[PDB]
RNA sequence: AAUAGGUUUGGUCCUAGCCUUUCUAUUAGCUCUUAGUAAGAUUACACAUGCAAGCAUCCCCGUUCCAGUGAGUUCACCCUCUAAAUCACCACGAUCAAAAGGGACAAGCAUCAAGCACGCAGCAAUGCAGCUCAAAACGCUUAGCCUAGCCACACCCCCACGGGAAACAGCAGU
């Protein structure tokens, strides 16, 4: 089967699962955890399983780990204007620490709602293209129009080759 | 069935088939409970629970042996060793 | 493709098939090919009439209004075809051949009437 | 603000020191593998302008691109030594440990 | 000073969603569609209530009544008459403003007629050419040959009014002739055929309430209510058909009696049923059938 | 490779290769009634001939576009800065987009494992001796690409003052 241990973790479902999206002055994230102690075993966790969704959710925040380290985990974050945020870790659980950094640094939902309508509105119904960009790609498509001649033929005065030889 | 002349291991066989008598628990009559994933020994044979109307896109034997239990819907994929008796 | 010069203009990229013609209105670089890359797509005009005899017309006002406040230029199709839908004045070729269109017929009158 | 170089802040630890006023630096990122859907590390090479030379091979640095490069690799400067390889200062307390131990307790205050 | 009540009041809301009736397994009829297999969920008692509470406010979601709406006024503007391009053009020009974020009941589209007139597009003209550059899921550009009178009479004799009446509503906008035509005939049909409980627990019910207590033959509805047990729904309906007509008959005699409940049915049945003797003899039957019950 | 199938052997089981079944494209054989639509040298080898850029009260503007080819090939995408161009004229700006700077960016070969100056500091003089690389540097071979279209080339010498020589990879054609 699927090599490792969770292989779930591996699949695009469960990356997209992420909730947390980093506002843009967030840079770079720091993981100090320790691979022992009962303290940090959520914080191992967040390593586990969360790390992967939040560098799926921003991939341009740089995510850098450190093991024992320093004697309790924590995170710190570098923001874009030099300010740095430390959360400790120590005695929660990575789904606390996971809505704890969207509490403090995630984009709400209202923020995504605002970026998902932003690209919405770049797709127009109207629009006459490939099947890429566009839902259909010429008028013809639609009924009651004048179909495409290489479905239904035009009548013979709506082609060239007849209103040429009419007219000669 | 194994014999000489292949009508009597028809008979042999058939007739052995109904003292071995499995009885295949099926879901609404049509399919199976749930997916099924196992290995007999070299072969690998996964199931898929299915709605109504999938059919039966399944190996052909399995199609056979589907139809001769009353499972209309599933699908199975069939991997490693393709042996008819596995 | 880095092009000398140049200007957006809002004009009619051909398409549909032979013998079925079909506009698409965008804006793109003059010196752009006429099907080629366009900036945005600012409607449709379909010249064949639909079955219940229309010319079917679609114009992104907000957008071609954004564009044409941006600089873009405009084609004489695209300008008779602002005129006609009320966005623009007339066009003076629109009413001359109106005019001259007027007065070829007012001549055949008078010639049949001479006959 | 704006500054011409794409990496703005990026956290990465010493692999050099043998230039003058510049420290060679290992930025990892993590890179999602197309196939295997897996984060695995991809480093980067970066020179820091260290005008103290401060710097000591195997501590953690931030560094922060200049607003222009100022030679033909070196694009960042040393913003802070997060982590003095030894001398790791527990951010949370404050006190010094020495992996994860403290040096001094956090109680003495 | 005392204003008639609309459809979209909270009072006349609440009677409607309360004669319409919630029911699951209607409401939720499993769909002929492209099937997928059932995911399985290990539930407690707790749980499962929990789920169905979940379904409950779903379905009622699912049955959020359609608002009921006048005619439309025919669109007669003319915006300009340039008589100079008159002869010019053989075939009208249609104009539609496809900005994206215009409401479609404010888009500006217009004709050039072959007479030089620039007019505002009449409704059924701006319907066809909404759907032409913003399609819509389940409708039709050319009205469907489904909503003739003999496919309607063929739909009818199925029993498919809630089919006919989602395929109305996804064709035609709420304030269209054609919408409000062939609701009409559905409702008509139903009160003919005494099929109202094929509406029941679907959207519909309310509309076709409300067609009925506006013309004043509720007759039918009310008997069926009747037969099937239904005397709160029946008394809500004897109710709001007194508050939308104050000054009548069966009003007066409310009034004047103090009429509640069943009375309240007497009354209408002695005054404004045309179908008076036949109400009088249901509900005696009905009442009949509750004194054997509680005996 | 899949709902799989044939094939090792006196026979069975396993592993495994090969082929079959399906869908396209090109060419060939045999055959072929009409209508509509779409598409259409194998070749960056050489080209006969005809046309493909004019307009306009003279100046100017255009012929730098469109059209073509795929030889070459991580000049295409994102960010910063800001030329030329349009908005008559400044737009005290918007749009569009060069050069420059940063980042990202094809395949095979490790029997291509070292490259040989590929770095830094200083205003400068000059000083330090570094820089890239088995997480694939350097090199060889193959290939137009990530297709509303984009990149590159325009007879060759990557360029084109110059030289070779007299150019259809514009259309029709040979
Ligand atoms: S593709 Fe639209 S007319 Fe043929
Ligand atoms: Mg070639
Ligand atoms: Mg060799
Ligand atoms: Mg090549
Ligand atoms: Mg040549
Ligand atoms: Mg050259
Ligand atoms: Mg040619
Ligand atoms: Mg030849």
């Amino acid at each position: 089967p699927m090599k490792g241990r969770f292989p779930i973790r591996r699949t695009l479902q469960y990356l997209s699962q992420g909730n947390v999206v980093f506002k843009d002055s967030v840079k770079v994230m720091t993981v100090n955890y320790n691979t022992h102690g009962e303290l940090g075993e959520g914080a191992r966790k967040f390593v586990f399983f969360n790390i992967p969704q939040i560098q799926y959710k921003n991939p341009w925040v740089q995510i850098m780990m450190f093991k024992n380290m320093t004697p309790s985990p924590f995170l710190r974050f570098y923001l874009d204007s030099g300010e740095q945020v430390l959360v400790d870790v120590e005695t929660k659980s990575n789904k606390e620490i996971m809505e704890h950094i969207r509490k403090i640094l995630g984009k709400n939902e209202e923020t995504l709602r605002e970026e998902e309508e932003e690209k919405k509105q770049l797709s127009h119904p109207a629009n006459f293209g490939p099947r890429k960009y566009c839902l259909r790609e010429c008028i013809c498509e639609v009924e009651g129009q004048v179909p495409c001649p290489s479905l239904v033929p035009l009548p013979k005065e709506m082609r060239g080759k007849y209103k040429a030889a009419l007219k000669a | 069935g194994k014999a000489t002349d292949r009508m009597d291991a028809f008979r042999k066989a058939k007739n052995r088939a109904v003292h071995h008598l499995h009885y295949i628990e099926r879901y609404e009559d049509h399919t199976i409970f749930h997916d099924i994933s196992l290995r007999f020994k070299r072969t690998h044979i996964k199931m898929k629970k299915q709605p109504k109307g999938y059919g039966l896109r399944c190996h052909r034997a399995i199609i056979t042996i589907c139809r001769l239990i009353g499972i209309k819907d599933m699908y199975a994929k069939v991997s490693g060793s393709i042996n008819m008796l596995s | 493709k880095a092009y000398r010069g140049g200007h957006l203009t809002i004009r009619l990229a051909l398409g549909g098939c032979t013998n079925r013609p079909f506009y698409r209105i965008v804006a793109a670089h003059n010196k752009c090919p006429r099907d080629g890359r366009f900036v945005e797509q600012l409607g449709s005009y379909d010249p064949l009439p639909n079955s219940h005899g229309e010319k079917l017309v679609a114009l992104n006002l907000d957008r071609i209004r954004h564009w044409i406040g941006c600089g873009a230029h405009l084609s004489k199709p695209m300008e008779k075809l602002l005129g006609l839908a009320g966005f623009f004045p007339l066009h003076p070729m629109m009413i001359t051949n109106a005019e001259r269109l007027r007065r070829k017929r007012a001549r055949e009158v008078l010639l049949a009437s001479q006959k | 603000v704006r500054s011409s170089v794409h990496a703005r802040w990026i956290v990465g630890k010493v692999i050099g020191t043998k230039m003058q006023k510049t420290a060679k630096v290992r930025v990892t990122r993590l890179v999602l593998d197309p196939y295997l859907l897996k984060y695995f590390n991809k480093r980067k090479t970066y020179f820091a302008h260290d005008a103290l030379q401060q710097c000591t091979v195997g501590d953690i640095v931030l560094l922060r691109a200049l607003p222009v490069p100022r030679a033909k690799h070196v694009k960042h400067e040393l913003a802070e030594i997060v982590f003095k390889v030894g001398k790791v200062i527990d951010p949370v307390t404050g006190k010094p440990c020495a992996g994860t131990t403290y040096l001094e307790s956090p109680l003495s205050s | 000073e005392t204003k008639k009540p609309t459809f979209m009041d909270e009072e006349v809301q609440s009677i409607l969603t309360k004669m319409t009736g919630l029911n699951l397994q209607k409401t939720f009829k499993p769909a002929i569609q492209e099937l997928k297999p059932p995911t399985y969920k290990l539930m407690t008692q707790a749980q499962l209530e929990e789920a169905t509470r979940q379904a409950v406010e779903a379905a009622k979601v699912r049955l959020k009544m359609p608002p009921v709406l006048e005619e439309r006024v025919p669109i007669n503007d003319v915006l300009a008459e340039d008589k100079i391009l008159e002869g010019t053009e053989t075939t009208k020009y249609v104009f539609t403003d496809i900005s994206y974020s215009i409401p479609h009941r404010e888009r500006f589209i217009v004709v050039r007629e072959p007479s030089g007139t620039l007019r505002k597009a009449s409704w059924e003209e701006r319907d066809r050419m909404i759907q032409v550059y913003f399609p819509k899921e389940g409708r039709k550009i050319l009205t469907p040959i489904i909503f003739k009178e003999e496919n309607l009479r063929t739909m009818y004799s199925q029993d498919r009014h809630v089919d006919v009446l989602n395929l109305c509503f996804a064709q035609f906008e709420p304030d269209s002739t054609e919408y409000i035509k062939v609701h009409h005939k559905t409702y008509e049909d139903i009160d003919k055929r005494g099929k109202y409980d094929l509406l029941r627990s679907t959207r519909y019910f309310g509309g076709m309430v409300w067609y009925f207590v506006n013309n004043k033959k509720i007759d039918g509805l009310l008997i069926d209510q009747i037969q099937r047990d239904l005397i709160d729904d029946a008394t809500n309906l004897v109710q709001l058909y007194h508050v939308l007509h104050p000054d009548g008959q069966s009003a007066q005699g409310a009034k004047d009696q103090a009429a509640e409940g069943i009375n309240l049915i007497k009354v209408f049945a002695k005054t404004e049923a045309q179908k008076g003797a036949y109400i009088e003899l249901t509900l005696q039957t009905y009442q009949e059938a509750l004194s054997r019950h509680s005996a």
